[PDB]
């Protein structure tokens, strides 16, 4: 399988991204010291390593793709790779997984060493609760970590431009980590005649980060249709990053 | 009803001292002469579950060393284990074992009556609606309750409209209130214990009493609340682990998720030297009780130190020195005991959660630490709080832990 | 044959950027497509490719349709400045190319050779120069057997040895029997290696032959110029009232123009009396029958020195 | 007398990336180095600007210093490979270096009538092609009356119209009487235009002249065209057993190489046996004088079509 | 002269930049929304150390967007090699790059405190109209100060690094170190040594960060609380006077620009 293929490729070119590395490492140091201070100074740690993970891992996500497509139309590799036996289909799936997998590993080193300060500094920490609270941790913020993937495959190939792509790239971020809840604030404390706060918890359902939080804090609606939710926006955006690649 | 006289007390003393010798008796018992009859530690008075079973009427009784058992429940006809009437002036009760359905001590217009050192358990399946008051005090000017031992009774001490009167070094175990307290002016109460009460301290009305170094382990909801307290004096108190509940009855108070002290139109009271510790709330100020001073207190290990939902600012530091805070990330470079910068125990979204509890879902968002980083950058954005200019450094508490 | 177009006619919105266009590529023959940077050139490139869809005719890359599987598994292409992924290596850039394209990893290291790529090899490709970019551009399109293949801009930046190395490489690609297409902007340097060129111009197909078939057609003079001749003077007017202009040049040297129609009954005439005595012809070059195609259906020349 | 490089022995890190080359320059002359991607053509490139700084050797430009501000009025530049400014405009950015080397702003409209660039100025720069920024190039390099032009490959990505009319514009400047050094690697192509020739490599300069004196000093055969011959094997097997290497073209095409002396005694037999359709006689151009001098000092040609 | 040619196309290059034109309108927003927010609560030291805050976070950040290309985008352009064989020095089109980058950031604050000028004059009823211009004139010729210094912090880490995409992560190095970074190692060595590492020298530690020698001249006349100032209350420690506040800000130029030249000098 040719999807596989060219997945090989994205985890040797993004393991050696700078950029990334710096970021990875810089995610690591914080997910310990937040640990830190959370042992020396448990779900009162695993909320605020949640906020760490909602504003590094959509930040690594779109520092990897954010040139997949329209890079390579810029580096000209995007034309001769549609000549060789190749859907259009399996290069942007074959990226999916190639650049799942590198922040599928980036939780690794990530939340690695984070688990390995808290079961080896807390010494009665009853380890039973912590093989499944972040076994259901790194599991959701890889989910978290690849719709902002697919984000990124849908603003790379609708931009002509590399310099454009990294423009839509912070835009994308910003409304989506630190924007989109701070409307939601300002529709709860300057409006009350007019928005009803029964409605909100369907509201955060168009979110794919506060569908991240809701699922790290067990509310009206189960934990399975959150899932299931969080999926769906890997499965939209997929579906229309590649609608939008076929029409290039 | 009989009366004391009906009994056999060997007097050995002829000062109308008397001894009764140990042996169960029955029925209610009756004092109408000032006669300090004591009592062998088998003299267990036994009432048969009704009446007052030890009314004294006569001043000057030195009731001592009594073991009474199952006397009345009727509270609308205050079937007491004790009543004393306010003819009866300067009635002495020591060292006194007690277990019945209704009031333990019920006294009533005395004055200098002296409750000493009793044990009252109160009761075990009434559901702490009708078991009656532990040492119940009726406008009583002269009192010194000191050192019982109150369980399991309803609502513990209960004071009404007494003016003076000591209230020392009494425990108080598994009640529904510690001490209930109603229009008490120029009262105190030093060093008493409550022990998982569904309210510490009930200070409802009263003026210009004294309350120090008392101590409040393991209670529901509210640790002392303060209601209308007016020139009060609050000194030494160690409020530990107010958890969540509920009272039960929601008679006076509602249920709450544990506060460690609650201000409620408490205008001038002086709140120094205290210990609130790891409670949910540290101390919950309404809008209506500000200006008082508040200097000197630990407020250590609490979920969330200060509520206080208000846009005016209050300096919490009289004379310049403060409270000492856990988390007060500061440092203290000129070598006093305060530190340097100025401690905010609360911003500005952390007032949105209490004015609308739907924030709670979004608490967890980068977006809420944007906003709590900018009121840190940003200044003009920070609603005037709670402030203190110079807290301490170090605890200022560091006897009220043994 | 390797391509066939069986007239086709590209058109993006209103406007036809291919009018008519029809070439038919022997599978021995190095062909080359010259036109401007407009639509010309580069859409017909993208045609016999799977890139683009004929709007009115079909194409045939090698007796099949332009975009099933088994015709890419034997088909490069090289695209003109392509810079490939610089973090990557030399070698593990080939070895993704050569899992993608069906060929053999054994192959490889043989192509890394092949190219002279071998010594730069195993470095990243953010450290190599544009030409020797276009050594590793050129060493994934020879990857399988390749029975065609499309070089756009092939030589730019190269050196004028591995320039000259890399026609050898053409020379034994097209007598193996592998049919190449050259897309050029440099017309000499190409002008000695296309077997046949396609000319045209920004719209339409203006002419396709081979070297010999475009001056014949198109025509032009040459200058046919001949030293060490005797006599000198019939042998100068015998071409005049021929419909020459003989230069007589004084170190018994004359130079002949001509039609190039008259091109063999010169050459013979100059040949068979016993005396031509060390001649020199000069063809006119790829960029005059450039200039002569473009001014002939598709504009105006610049004035007298402008460009 | 625009260029006098005499004697100059360039050394960094002791290295000797220019061992001691003696090269003049006419004043109306178009020279044209050669040299390879190494440390022959682009160090002596730097040291006729004065960016570079002479260890051990003197380079007098325009018979003056070599960095004064008189002569870099006086000079044009045009670098490998630029994209100057992609926010600016096309007059702005020609306006900009117009007050630089304080010519007059008259001249910087002309300029874009002579660079055919008028149809596209006042507009980005990140909307022009490669071939329009080198269009633009062109044009900061004969602003204000430029005595000495230093184009380093002036017509990649060029159009071949513009590439033939560029050469135009160039020899309007030779007669003008400025010196102009071309520093190409596309070098058959530039051969029509140069009067001398610098041929540089693993350092030191190996020949110069013009290119009829690089033929006196190197024989070099001549290669015999032939189009539209009798049969393929009735000559291959005979051209080849007459000691001359004689491969194929197409179906019926060959070329000869020759020995120079035997050029004209077997063209009685292309003649008068079995006359073909076309023959075309090429001279030793400048790709296969180049060829020459690299053999003659330093690498030898690769193996059955490599590199 | 060849300084002011080289400076007019960066004056002209800089404003077409459609980045900086939205970040340099947020910081006329911003600067408008803070003197609004100081308005409806009156105080007066609150928006001194809020304006002062906002030129921390952006007055850095439009230094750092002009000119982290201006050596290394104009080599990998081509047209830095072009332009030496100009009548220059490599001198002159780097204090040109100066002057040119210099007056954009000495436009983009005077768009953004002029206009927070007329939202308290035209705001506030009854405010001093001759203190209100001497506060925010030490805040014009200040900020410019402070966008210089990062102007020639760009112009060193443009001048080592050949690529520019090594430029644009030591650019968002340096503004993450100057900024949010200093402020907090600071505030982390006092909190751990609870202020007892050095009494003396940790307030002239807030001399080695150009954002906090910026906050300390803007906050000389109006201090007030301490709060508001939190890691800067260190400034009443400092013996130093306002005066060389001011210069010792322009020596944090003319070390950063001699060293930006020295660089680009071996280039
Ligand atoms: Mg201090």
């Amino acid at each position: 399988n040719q999807v596989w293929n060219i997945a090989r490729k994205e985890l040797s070119d993004g393991l050696r991204n700078r950029w990334l590395l710096a970021i990875s490492l810089l995610f690591a140091v914080l997910a310990v010291g937040i640990a830190w201070l959370g042992a020396a100074a448990i779900p009162a740690t695993i909320a605020s390593l949640a906020s760490l993970a909602t504003f590094l891992m959509p930040l690594i996500a779109l520092l990897l793709a954010y040139d997949a497509i329209v890079g390579e139309d810029e580096g000209g590799t995007l034309m001769l790779l549609l000549t060789y036996p190749l859907g259009r289909g399996q290069i942007l799936l074959g990226k999916f997984v190639g650049h799942g997998l590198i922040l599928a590993l980036a939780v690794l080193i990530g939340f690695g060493c984070a688990a390995l300060a808290i079961a080896l500094l807390v010494e009665g920490v009853e380890l039973g609760m912590l093989f499944w609270a972040f076994g259901r941790f790194m599991i959701s913020s890889t989910l978290l970590g690849w719709v902002f993937l697919a984000f990124a495959y849908v603003l790379s190939g609708k931009v002509n431009e590399k310099s454009s792509a990294a423009g839509l790239a912070l835009g994308v971020w910003f409304l989506f980590v630190l924007v989109f809840d701070l409307v939601l604030l300002a529709l709860l404390v300057l409006s009350e005649g007019k928005f009803n706060p029964e409605l909100l918890p369907w509201l955060l359902l168009l979110n794919p980060t506060d569908i991240y939080r809701l699922i790290n804090l067990s509310l009206p609606v189960p934990a399975a249709v959150l899932w299931l939710c969080l999926l769906a926006w890997i499965g939209v955006s997929l579906l229309l990053a590649y609608a939008i690649f076929r029409r290039r | 009803a009989p009366q004391s006289i009906t009994t056999l007390p060997l007097q050995p003393d002829g000062e109308n001292r008397w001894r009764l010798p140990a042996g169960e008796y029955q029925g209610q018992f009756t004092i109408e002469q000032p006669m300090q009859l004591r009592c062998e530690p088998g003299a267990v008075i036994q009432s048969q579950g009704q009446g007052s079973s030890l009314l004294i009427s006569a001043p000057d009784v030195l009731v001592e060393g009594c073991t009474l058992y199952e006397w009345g429940s009727d509270l609308t006809a205050m079937d007491s284990a004790v009543f004393i009437l306010p003819a009866a002036e300067r009635a002495q009760i020591s060292n006194n074992r007690m277990r019945g359905p209704g009031f333990g001590v019920f006294v009533d217009g005395t004055r200098d009556v002296q409750v000493i050192g009793n044990e009252i358990d109160g009761d075990a399946g009434v559901r702490s609606q009708d078991r009656g008051n532990g040492i119940h005090l009726f406008a009583v000017s002269g009192a010194r309750v000191l050192h019982n031992h109150v369980r399991n009774a309803r609502d513990g001490i209960y004071i009404d409209t007494s003016n003076g009167n000591h209230l020392e070094g009494n425990v108080i175990e598994d009640v529904r209130y510690g001490v209930h307290y109603m229009f008490a002016n120029e009262n105190s109460l030093i060093d008493n214990v409550t022990r998982r009460t569904r309210t510490g301290y009930a200070l409802m009305q009263s003026r210009k009493l004294t309350v120090t170094g008392n101590r409040s382990e393991q209670d529901q909801n509210y640790g002392i609340l303060m209601n209308y307290i007016t020139y009060s004096t609050i000194t030494g108190n160690f409020v530990s682990d107010v958890q969540r509940g509920d009272t039960g009855g929601d008679s006076m108070i509602s249920g709450g998720e544990g506060k460690a002290l609650f201000i409620y139109n408490s205008l001038f009271n002086t709140i120094e030297n205290n210990h609130f510790e790891k409670s949910s709330l540290g101390i919950h100020l309404t809008a209506g009780s500000e200006d008082n001073r508040i200097s000197g207190n630990a407020f250590v290990g609490n979920q969330q130190q200060v509520k206080y939902v208000a846009s005016r600012t209050q300096e919490w530091s009289v004379d310049g020195r403060g409270n000492y805070w856990s988390d007060y990330l500061g440092w203290d470079r000129n070598n006093d005991g305060l530190g340097d910068i100025a401690y905010e125990p609360n911003d500005n979204v952390d007032r949105l959660l209490w004015l609308y509890p739907q924030v709670r879902l979004l608490m967890n968002s980068p977006s809420i630490e944007v906003l709590r980083w900018v009121q840190r950058a940003f200044p003009v954005i920070k609603s005037p709080g709670v402030q203190d200019s110079h807290p301490l450094m170090k605890l200022p508490t560091e006897k009220l832990l043994t | 044959n390797a391509v066939e177009i069986q007239g086709v006619s590209q058109r993006y919105g209103s406007m036809t950027v291919l009018h008519d266009l029809n070439l038919n590529l022997g599978e021995g023959e190095v062909l080359g497509l010259f036109g401007h940077n407009g639509a010309g050139k580069t859409t017909s490139m993208k045609l016999i490719l799977g890139l683009l869809s004929p709007s009115e005719g079909q194409v045939k890359v090698l007796g099949r349709a332009p975009n099933d599987p088994q015709v890419r598994r034997q088909l490069g292409y090289l695209p003109e400045n392509v810079t490939f992924y610089p973090q990557l290596s030399g070698r593990e850039t080939l070895r993704h190319f050569a899992r993608l394209k069906g060929a053999a990893l054994t192959q490889v290291d043989e192509l890394l050779e092949q190219v002279g790529l071998a010594h730069a090899a195993d470095r990243r490709v953010k450290t190599y120069s544009k030409g020797m970019r276009q050594r590793l551009g050129l060493a994934q399109a020879l990857l399988g057997e390749p029975r065609l293949l499309l070089l756009d801009e092939p030589t730019v930046g190269l050196d004028p040895i591995a320039t000259q190395d890399l026609y050898l490489l053409i020379d034994r690609l097209r007598q193996r029997g592998t049919s190449i297409i050259l897309c050029s902007h440099v017309l000499p340097g190409v002008e000695a290696h296309i077997n046949r060129a396609a000319i045209l111009a920004k719209g339409c197909l203006q002419a396709v032959g081979s070297l010999s078939q475009l001056r014949a057609e198109a025509g032009l003079p040459v200058r046919i110029r001949a030293s060490g001749i005797s006599e000198r003077d019939s042998w100068l007017q015998r071409w005049t009232d021929a419909g020459h202009s003989a230069r007589g040049l004084s170190e018994s040297s004359i130079e002949v123009v001509a039609v190039n129609g008259h091109k063999l009954v010169l050459l013979r005439q100059l040949l068979g009396e016993g005396e031509p005595e060390d001649i020199e012809i000069h063809q006119p070059s790829l960029e005059d029958l450039y200039r002569y195609y473009m001014e002939r259906a598709g504009d105006v020349r610049a004035q007298e020195g402008r460009l």
